[PDB]
């Protein structure tokens, strides 16, 4: 039983949270 | 006016200067302060242009040093004939030159190395030589080992003359500068007296020694019924059963030459032009006709230039008249001055001469390599597959070193002998005056070919890995046919204008297959997509070698970085870390990098040769006519991906040198590992610099100062240029010994 | 924009100024030498960094140091 | 088989993102990342 | 006398007056290419440069591309190659124009540069150029795509097969 | 003259080269002491 | 300013590039008593004139490379100028009118350290400070 | 170790004797390998057991270390022999072979020479005699 169709998209929007928290931190370290 | 003018006892003959080495340089001849003095004593031993200043005394050193060099070659030639005399199976190989392997240089029984004395056929144990000496002595008419021995004696006494002539011409009668500078008289004697009379002398030998001896050896007389070469002349009746259409008497047999009835000579001066099908070599009657044609045409050539009898040409103002009121309109761009002041370049400087004479001796050696496989001149040469590869490979490498040396002295000429006043606006100055358009377009064509030769190999390497063999540059995918080279292969075989040559010259071009001992002597070498691609690798690697070497010649004087690069010398490491870093800006450092590119280029040429013969030419013929090649058509399909080169050529064909232990090929296994060590060892000197090494000696000098065992010849790490010279001398040594071991282990394991 | 500092160990041998290909160095009067001279570097934006001045200095562990710093358009010697 | 497929879930997603991150987005990214390394400090 | 002069009479300039760059024919050809033609707006410079390039760029992919085996699919692979090469090229000259024209262009685009081999030195001139290059290389790509996907219909009408 | 010659014969490399030629006991000593001479064998 | 007749030179490829009229450019000006030929620092050979000579070079190293060549023709009256693109011409060599090997009065010890090079401070001393170890106002 | 047995009793090594030509090399040496500790593959080996081989792991080591020191001592003593002569600059490029030979005969009894070098405090240079770097 592989993971469902929706579980892939749930990971996509969850991984968008550290995607923006990386912007939080990269710009705060003054790129 | 040509004259012999010499000095009388100019230099005394004593061992005064033997006991004080480095005398030639005032900096060397003041003490050995460091170990750098030791290396400077050898890197400067032959740079005669820095020992003295006057061209008279320099040229006397050049001329006397050549004599001692000719002595060295005569010692080496004597060693070849002496080994062929009493350490070879040459007697056995004359009887049966198919099943007997050529071998001189047997090995002493010590250290267990008697295993190298492999079986050669006929019960003789030795090492299978691949130098082709035996195939050359048979074409010279040698039959017994006494003639070989007395030629070795005749070479040792000939080397003694060279040593005496060198001492005589430096210490007793040294010529003055006027004797050297008449190059116009030297061309007359070298064209006529050396090359003309030499090939006239040789065609005398061919007709009277080689042609009769090889006539009878083709009928199988087995070295009893062979007359000695003089018995062909003492007994002129003996050469009437052979070549009966001539007359063969002292006076009565020579007058057809003078009365111009040359039809009587048609039976021994033929124009057959093919391979003698019993030996596989060229027809010696066809070779004897060649040297006579060459002799006549070189003696004629030696009368072109004007010595002291008024008549002839003057090079001085044949050059000076190549200005531009008088050129073809499309090449009238080389200056109103043109070639003026260029006869003084090639007369007042030896590096100018050495640069040309090396670049043409190097190009000659590569041309010679291409001609001695496609039309083998020697009997039973083409079937000895180990000799065909080792003769082509030797002369390509020799020819490539010489070419790089022609570009070295083209650059030593620039930063030592280049004179702006005699070279104003002439043909040499106009090259330096646009040397950015020469290198820009060379660096572009080097880069155009780099993508369109090598990166097509990475295209093929990727489609065959994807599993798309129909979109790779194959004979089956996207064909790249050598259209203009398959055309010439058609031109050179339909012309058999030139109608008299009924037999096609160079079966390589097309037509027929020659099998001598069952093995194929020569086949047509067809060209497909694999030969389009490999020929553009050759074009690419030659160009970058030219780009590296030409850059070092044009920018030897100056650049935009260092406008005074000529004052720093020819051989300097750098000009400091400024301008971002000027490492390797000298003209020497472009010879050092061109040596790597010569290595890359030529090792691809000999790989193209070695695989294309094994797959398309060499092989054996059965009882029907089909040819089973050594690798069997492998080149056409698998030489187009450079994974195929690594598995179907390097991995596959190294089986003979890998599995060579405990056999007679054992020494090629050790050389093959030995070459790998030296290559890896070279990278110590190439990748590192002497600041690390000098600072390591200080920690090692300390350990000697502690135990009071320091030397007074202070240990210095090698120079920057020295360390780069060591690196390239080992990379090229190691990377060639591994190729030499791989070629010969593969082909002495077969035949 | 390199930094050619001169130290008090000069002997006024004048050799550092001659080797400079870009005229960065010049002599000024001094008193710590028999020569009464010492090198100075008034034109160091012109310093190309070749360290040819350091090769000519004969004092052991030489008195003139090129300190390769911020490299600009004339300290890298670009004709383009 | 003779095609790129996916037994895994959301098999349409490599179909679009392998072109995206590898030959559709980088040239915009290399342009943005170029505008940043070559801006005047005025 | 000599045919190779110093470049416009100044011996100190790093060039030569040669039959390739300073010939009556060669100057007449290069200085009337759309990059250099006197009297063109930068849009018409780029429009004419673009169409010449979009047109020929569909070629090398429709006959030796991966899709060459079929007919309708080969033309798509050639068109999109010209689409992608031009879009990335016009991306290149929008970011070239941004990063060189920033107050005093370091190089050949300075106010006191007096360079004839590149006369577009403004950023008002490089923006119409980008539009011309783009719209040109797109129309040229489509026209070479329409002429190739209709090749059988076009081979007939240049052979008289349509009466 | 045979005073500068004999100094040359003993200079730097001729002493070294002759030493390596004189260090050829490994050719005589290993020719008649049954060449195979491994560490546990010779006494 | 600057003036002089340019030497007889067929024009080179190593001469001035776009940096000449955009960043700045150099001019060496010398007087010769004879009509001889000298080596161009940008490759080639040119014939120097009889009166006042003027040559335009891309970088200062070329001018002093050529100036060092002029001293081998016994010419030591050359002057090197620096032409900014707006047009003014600075005198930069020899800066005081006498050659830098000579010692004048009025020149100043600039970038002189009053210590041996051996006692430059350790890099830990200037840690997180603007200066380097070699400026180092101590001693 | 007990896996190693003498080549006397080793099945893999008598096989080496069986298919052995002679010629000079595989009979006279190979008999002498019968006394060696011989692996489970018929190959003579160097093991370090106890007094059984305590003299045989000293014959090569004593012969080498003596003649390595002999080369080192004669080479060392010849260096100080010419430093004191104040001619060591060219005394090294031109070997003074009567002096070098006389320095070799001093190096025959070098092990007892080094002891009285050490016991006199004369072998090793003192620490502030030695050129060093900044440290
Ligand atoms: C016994 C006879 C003899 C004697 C006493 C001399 C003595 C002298 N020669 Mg002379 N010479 C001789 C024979 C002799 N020569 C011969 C036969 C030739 C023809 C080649 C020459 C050509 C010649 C030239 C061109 C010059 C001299 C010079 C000199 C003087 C310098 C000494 C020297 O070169 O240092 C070196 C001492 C040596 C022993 C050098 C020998 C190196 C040999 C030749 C190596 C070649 C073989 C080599 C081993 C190749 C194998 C390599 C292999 C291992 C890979 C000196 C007074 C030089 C001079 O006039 O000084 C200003 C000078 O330039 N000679
Ligand atoms: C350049 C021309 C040339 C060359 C390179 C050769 C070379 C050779 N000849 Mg020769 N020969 C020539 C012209 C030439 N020949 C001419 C024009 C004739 C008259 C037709 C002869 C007639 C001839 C005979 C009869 C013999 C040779 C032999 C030989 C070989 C042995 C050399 C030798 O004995 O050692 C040293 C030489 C001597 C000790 C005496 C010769 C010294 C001269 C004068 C130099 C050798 C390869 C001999 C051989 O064995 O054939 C393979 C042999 O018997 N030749
Ligand atoms: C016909 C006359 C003649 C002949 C045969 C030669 C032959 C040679 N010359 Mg010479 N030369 C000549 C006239 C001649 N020269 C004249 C008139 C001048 C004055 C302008 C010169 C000035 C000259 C210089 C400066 C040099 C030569 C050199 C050479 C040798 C070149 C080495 C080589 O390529 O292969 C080698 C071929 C060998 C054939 C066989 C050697 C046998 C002897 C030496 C010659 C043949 C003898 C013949 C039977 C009579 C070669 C032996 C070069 C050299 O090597 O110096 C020694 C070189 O440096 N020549
Ligand atoms: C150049 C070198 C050379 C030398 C030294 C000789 C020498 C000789 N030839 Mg000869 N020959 C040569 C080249 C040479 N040939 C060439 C190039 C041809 C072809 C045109 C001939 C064709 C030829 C014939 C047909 C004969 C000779 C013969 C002879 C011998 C006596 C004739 C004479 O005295 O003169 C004599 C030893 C005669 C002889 O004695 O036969 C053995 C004879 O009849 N030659
Ligand atoms: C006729 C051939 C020829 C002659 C006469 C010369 C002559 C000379 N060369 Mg030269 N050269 C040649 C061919 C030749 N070269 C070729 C074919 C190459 C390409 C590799 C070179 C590349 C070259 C360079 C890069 C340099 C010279 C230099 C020199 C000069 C000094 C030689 C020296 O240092 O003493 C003798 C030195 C040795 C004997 C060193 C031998 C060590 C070799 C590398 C080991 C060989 C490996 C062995 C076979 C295994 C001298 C005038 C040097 C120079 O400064 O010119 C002014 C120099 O920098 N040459
Ligand atoms: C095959 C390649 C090769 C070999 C044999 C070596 C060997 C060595 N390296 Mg080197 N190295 C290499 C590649 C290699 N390197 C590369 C590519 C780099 C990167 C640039 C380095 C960088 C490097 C550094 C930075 C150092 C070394 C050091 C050493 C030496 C110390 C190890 C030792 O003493 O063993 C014994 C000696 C050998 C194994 C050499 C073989 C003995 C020969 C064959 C004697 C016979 C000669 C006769 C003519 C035959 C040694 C000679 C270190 C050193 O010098 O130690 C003090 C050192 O600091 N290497
Ligand atoms: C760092 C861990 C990591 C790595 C090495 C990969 C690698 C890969 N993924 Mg991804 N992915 C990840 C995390 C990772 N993934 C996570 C956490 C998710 C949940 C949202 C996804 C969801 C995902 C999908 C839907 C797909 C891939 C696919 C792929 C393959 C093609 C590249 C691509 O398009 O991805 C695209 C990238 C993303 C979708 C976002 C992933 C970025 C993660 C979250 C952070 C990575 C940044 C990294 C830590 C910073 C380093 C940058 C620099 C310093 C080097 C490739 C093997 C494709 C495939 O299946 O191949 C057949 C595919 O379409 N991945
Ligand atoms: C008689 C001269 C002599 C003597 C007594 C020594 C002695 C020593 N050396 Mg030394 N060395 C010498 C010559 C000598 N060396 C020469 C000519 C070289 C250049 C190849 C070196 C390069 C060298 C290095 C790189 C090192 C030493 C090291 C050492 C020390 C310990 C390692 C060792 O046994 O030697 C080592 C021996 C060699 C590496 C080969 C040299 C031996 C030849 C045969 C010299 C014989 C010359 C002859 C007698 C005249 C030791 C005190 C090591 C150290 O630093 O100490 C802890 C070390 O790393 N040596
Ligand atoms: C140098 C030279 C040469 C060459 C040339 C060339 C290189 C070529 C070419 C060419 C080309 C390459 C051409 C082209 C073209 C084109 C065109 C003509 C185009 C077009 C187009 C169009 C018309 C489009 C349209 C459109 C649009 C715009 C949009 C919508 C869609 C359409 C499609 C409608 C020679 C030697 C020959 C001679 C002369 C000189
Ligand atoms: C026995 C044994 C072993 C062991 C060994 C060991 C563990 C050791 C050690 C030792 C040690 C712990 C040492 C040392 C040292 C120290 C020092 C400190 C030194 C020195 C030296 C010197 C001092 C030297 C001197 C000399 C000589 C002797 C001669 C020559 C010269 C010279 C100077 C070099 C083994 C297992 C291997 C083997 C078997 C048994
Ligand atoms: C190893 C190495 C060195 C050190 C190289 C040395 C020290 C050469 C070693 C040769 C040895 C010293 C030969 C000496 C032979 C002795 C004379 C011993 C002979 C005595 C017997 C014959 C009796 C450099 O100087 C160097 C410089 C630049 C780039 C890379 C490197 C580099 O890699
Ligand atoms: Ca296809």
């Amino acid at each position: 039983m592989s993971i469902s169709d929706t579980q892939v998209y749930i990971a996509l929007v969850v991984a968008l949270v550290p995607g923006f928290l990386a912007w939080r931190l990269a710009t705060e370290l003054y790129k | 006016e040509v004259r012999v003018v010499v000095d009388n006892d100019p230099v005394p003959t004593s061992f005064q200067k033997w006991s004080q080495p480095g005398h030639f340089d005032r900096t060397l001849a003041k003490g050995a302060k460091t170990t750098t003095w030791i290396w400077n004593l050898h890197a400067n031993a032959h740079d005669f242009d820095t020992h003295t200043s006057d061209l008279e005394d320099i040229s006397r050193k050049i001329f006397a040093a050549h004599f001692g060099h000719l002595a060295v070659v005569f010692i080496w030639l004597s060693g070849m004939y002496f080994h062929g005399a009493r350490f070879s199976n040459f007697e056995a190989w004359m009887a049966n030159p198919t099943g007997i392997k050529p071998s001189a240089q047997v090995v002493w029984p010590i250290f267990g190395q008697e295993i190298l004395n492999g079986d050669m056929g006929g019960g003789f144990h030795g090492i299978q030589i691949t130098s082709g000496l035996f195939q050359m002595w048979r074409a010279a008419g040698f039959t017994n080992t006494f003639q070989l021995y007395c030629t070795a004696i005749g070479g040792l006494v000939m080397a003694a003359l060279m040593l005496f002539a060198g001492w005589f011409h430096y210490h007793k009668r040294a010529p003055k500068l006027e004797w050297f500078q008449n190059t116009q008289s030297m061309l007359n004697h070298h064209l006529a007296g050396l090359l003309g009379l030499g090939s006239l002398g040789w065609t005398g030998h061919l007709i009277h020694v080689s042609l009769p001896t090889n006539k009878l050896l083709d009928t199988g007389v087995a070295l009893k019924d062979i007359p000695l070469p003089h018995e062909f002349i003492l007994n002129p009746s003996l050469m009437n059963k052979l070549y009966p259409h001539a007359d063969w008497g002292f006076v009565k047999g020579v007058v057809p030459f003078f009365t111009l009835q040359w039809g009587h000579f048609t039976d021994f001066l033929t124009f057959k032009g093919g391979l003698n099908p019993v030996t596989g070599g060229l027809w010696l009657t066809d070779v004897a006709h060649h040297h006579l044609a060459i002799a006549v045409m070189f003696i004629i050539a030696g009368h072109m230039y004007r010595t002291n009898w008024g008549i002839g040409h003057s090079i001085k103002e044949m050059l000076d008249d190549a200005r531009t009121p008088n050129m073809l309109p499309f090449l009238s761009f080389i200056g109103p001055v043109g070639h003026k002041g260029l006869f003084e370049v090639l007369t007042t400087s030896w590096h100018a001469q050495l640069s040309i004479n090396l670049a043409m001796l190097g190009s000659l050696s590569i041309i010679i390599a291409h001609h001695m496989y496609a039309m083998p001149p020697y009997p039973y040469l083409a079937t000895d597959y180990g000799t065909v590869v080792s003769l082509f490979t030797h002369h390509v490498w020799i020819g490539g070193f010489l070419i790089v040396g022609g570009a070295a002295h083209a650059a030593i000429y620039m930063v030592r002998d280049y004179d702006p006043e005699q070279n104003f606006n002439n043909v040499l100055d106009r090259v330096l005056r646009h040397r950015d358009a020469i290198i820009s377009h060379l660096a572009w064509v080097c880069q155009f070919l780099g993508f369109h030769s090598f990166a097509m190999y990475c295209h093929n390497d990727t489609m065959r890995a994807f599993g798309r063999p129909q979109d790779m540059f194959s004979d089956t995918g996207i064909q790249l046919q050598p259209v203009f080279a398959q055309w010439l292969q058609h031109i050179h075989t339909m012309t058999i204008a030139a109608p008299n040559l009924h037999d096609p010259v160079s079966y390589a071009f097309g037509g027929g297959v020659v099998a001598v001992g069952g093995k194929v002597a020569m086949m047509p070498i067809t060209l497909g997509t694999a030969d389009f691609l490999i020929h553009h690798i050759h074009a690419f690697t030659i160009h970058v070698t030219v780009l590296v070497l030409l850059k070092g010649v044009l920018f030897a004087r100056s650049s935009r970085l260092i406008p005074d690069k000529a004052n720093l010398g020819f051989r300097f490491p750098c000009d400091g870390p400024g301008r971002g870093g000027t490492c390797q800006v000298s003209a020497w450092d472009h010879v050092f990098l061109g040596l790597f590119w010569m290595y890359n280029s030529l090792s691809m040429v000999i790989f193209h040769f070695f695989w294309k013969m094994q797959s398309d030419v060499w092989g054996t013929v059965g009882a029907d006519g089909v040819v089973t090649h050594i690798t069997g058509g492998n080149f056409a399909t698998s030489s187009i991906t450079n994974n195929g080169w690594l598995r179907d050529f390097l991995w596959a064909q190294s089986t003979q040198v890998i599995t060579s232990y405990n056999t007679s090929l054992s020494a090629y296994g050790l050389m093959f590992l030995g070459g790998h060590f030296i290559f890896g060892f070279s990278l110590m000197f190439l990748f590192s610099g002497r600041g690390y090494w000098q600072e390591l000696i200080e920690s090692i000098v300390w350990a000697h100062n502690k135990l009071k065992v320091a030397p007074a010849i202070q240990p210095r790490a090698l120079s920057i240029i020295h360390g780069r010279a060591v690196g390239v001398a080992h990379y090229l040594l190691g990377g060639i010994v591994t190729t030499w071991a791989f070629f010969l282990a593969r082909m002495t394991a077969f035949g | 924009s390199h930094t050619v500092k001169i130290y008090d160990t000069c002997i006024g041998c004048t050799q550092c100024v001659r080797a400079c290909p870009t005229d960065v160095l010049e002599m000024v009067p001094w008193d710590g030498c028999r020569a009464g001279q010492i090198a100075s570097s008034p034109r160091t934006e012109d310093c190309v960094g070749c360290k040819r001045c350091e090769t000519a200095c004969p004092t052991d562990f030489l008195s003139i140091r090129v300190y390769l710093g911020a490299e600009t358009t004339r300290s890298m010697g670009l004709a383009y | 088989m003779t095609q790129l497929t996916g037994d895994y879930a959301a098999s349409w997603l490599p179909w679009i993102m392998i072109p995206l991150v590898f030959y559709i987005l980088p040239f915009p990214v290399f342009a943005i990342l170029f505008l940043w390394i070559q801006k005047e400090a005025s | 006398n000599d045919i190779i002069k110093p470049f416009k009479g100044d011996p100190c300039l790093g060039n030569l007056s040669t039959p390739i760059n300073d010939s009556p024919l060669a100057k007449a050809f290069i200085n009337n290419l759309p990059a250099y033609r006197k009297g063109l707006t930068p849009f018409m410079r780029g429009l004419e440069i673009g169409m010449a390039h979009g047109y020929f760029l569909v070629g090398p992919e429709v006959v030796i591309g991966p899709l060459r085996e079929s007919a309708h699919g080969a033309n798509l692979s050639g068109l999109i190659t010209a689409i992608y090469i031009a879009v990335s090229a016009c991306l290149g000259i929008s970011i070239f124009a941004i990063t060189t024209f920033q107050g005093n262009p370091k190089g050949s685009y300075s106010s006191y540069s007096k360079d004839s081999l590149r006369p577009l030195r403004t950023r008002e001139e490089w923006s119409q150029l980008n539009g011309g290059i783009f719209l040109g290389a797109m129309g040229g790509a489509i026209f070479a795509y329409l002429l190739l996907e209709n090749f059988d219909a076009l081979d007939a009408i240049l052979r008289g097969a349509v009466n | 003259e045979a005073r500068y010659l004999f100094r040359y014969l003993s200079s730097a490399p001729v002493v070294a080269t002759l030493a390596l030629i004189i260090i050829s006991v490994i050719l005589i000593v290993l020719n008649y002491l049954f060449p195979g001479l491994q560490y546990g064998t010779f006494f | 300013t600057l003036s002089g007749q340019t030497p007889i030179f067929g024009g080179s490829t190593g001469g001035l590039l776009k940096k000449a009229e955009v960043e700045e450019k150099y001019a060496i000006t010398w007087t010769s008593p004879k009509e001889q030929v000298f080596e161009m620092p940008t490759g080639g050979a040119a014939i120097m004139r009889q009166g006042q000579n003027l040559l335009y070079l891309a970088r200062k190293e070329q001018c002093i490379a050529l100036g060092g060549q002029l001293r081998k023709f016994k010419i030591t009256d050359y002057k090197i100028y620096r032409i900014y693109p707006n047009g003014e011409t600075v005198y930069i060599h020899p800066a005081d009118g006498v050659f830098p090997e000579k010692v004048n009065q009025g020149r100043e010890k600039v970038r002189y350290n009053d210590r041996r090079i051996g006692q430059n401070p350790s890099p830990s001393k200037v840690k997180f400070s603007g200066i380097a170890t070699y400026d180092a106002p101590n001693s | 170790n007990t896996t190693l047995v003498p080549c006397y009793k080793s099945p893999a090594f008598v096989e080496r004797m069986k298919n052995a030509p002679d010629s000079y090399y595989t009979t006279k040496p190979l008999k002498a390998y019968s006394q060696l500790l011989c692996g489970e593959d018929g190959l003579p080996r160097i093991a370090l057991d106890r007094l059984s081989l305590a003299v045989d792991v000293a014959i090569p080591i004593a012969i080498f270390l003596y003649t390595a020191g002999f080369i080192g001592w004669s080479g060392r003593s010849y260096l100080q022999a010419i430093k004191k002569q104040d001619k060591a600059e060219e005394k090294e490029v031109f070997i003074d072979v009567p002096l070098f030979i006389s320095c070799m005969v001093m190096a025959l009894f070098w092990p007892m020479a080094v002891i009285k070098e050490l016991l006199a405090g004369e072998l090793v240079a003192k620490d502030e005699e030695i050129p060093i770097s900044v440290r």
